[PDB]
């Protein structure tokens, strides 16, 4: 499992905005808060990336389990880069999975 | 895949000189949302895109230039994969 892209992003949540550090690995998308703590993750095979233009320069990631998460990003170009990188990797992911508590620890440690 | 990921029967069902109402038939599989793209045919103009939920199978496109050829595409987005597009040309 390799790290392909990572960026600070602003997550839009109920009544607030949160600064997150987001990581695209070969098989999953990880959202962390700042030592790192995992807020959530989505396997790429369980993810759908949606462009959001209201608010502007935003995107929404939908998870197969019915949740979705919305982020502001720095530019339309970076937003398009994230979608393309995720698409390229989704073509190489076939199996959904769930990480154990320690697996997540090791995953967050690697960050 | 065992069924097509692509919508069928994309068509303009109503038009004014500056707006189009498009419709398509959904693929066999539940869609998270659709992407609609449109831009001037051959014109090296910026292509624009928007979404509609997978429960909808029509969309309105507005703000177009009259008498201009446009290429319109629709594709489906799914958990884990992106469908291939279906495309039409239409002159306002």
């Amino acid at each position: 499992r390799q790290l392909l892209k990572d960026s600070f992003m602003v997550e839009l949540v109920e009544g607030a905005r949160k600064l997150r550090h987001v990581f695209l690995f070969t098989d999953l998308l990880l959202c962390t808060k700042l030592q790192y703590d995992c807020k959530w993750y989505i396997p790429l095979t369980d993810l759908s990336f949606q462009m959001v233009d209201e608010p502007s320069m935003a995107f929404r990631v939908h998870s197969r389990n019915g949740k979705s998460y919305t982020f502001l990003i720095s530019s339309d170009y970076e937003r398009a880069e994230w979608r393309e990188n995720i698409r390229e990797q989704q073509k190489k992911c076939f199996r959904s999975f769930s990480l154990t508590s320690v697996e997540l620890q090791m995953l967050t440690n690697s960050c | 895949g065992s069924v097509s990921s692509v919508p069928t029967k994309l068509e303009v069902v109503a038009a004014t000189p500056t707006s189009l109402l498009i419709s398509w038939d959904a693929p066999a599989v539940t869609v998270v949302f659709y992407v609609i793209t449109y831009g001037e045919t051959g014109g090296n103009s910026p292509v624009q895109e928007f979404t509609v939920p997978g429960s909808k199978s029509t969309a309105t496109i507005s703000g177009l230039k009259p008498g201009v050829d446009y290429t319109i595409t629709v594709y489906a987005e799914y958990y884990g994969m992106t469908g291939s597009p279906i495309s039409i040309n239409y002159r306002t």
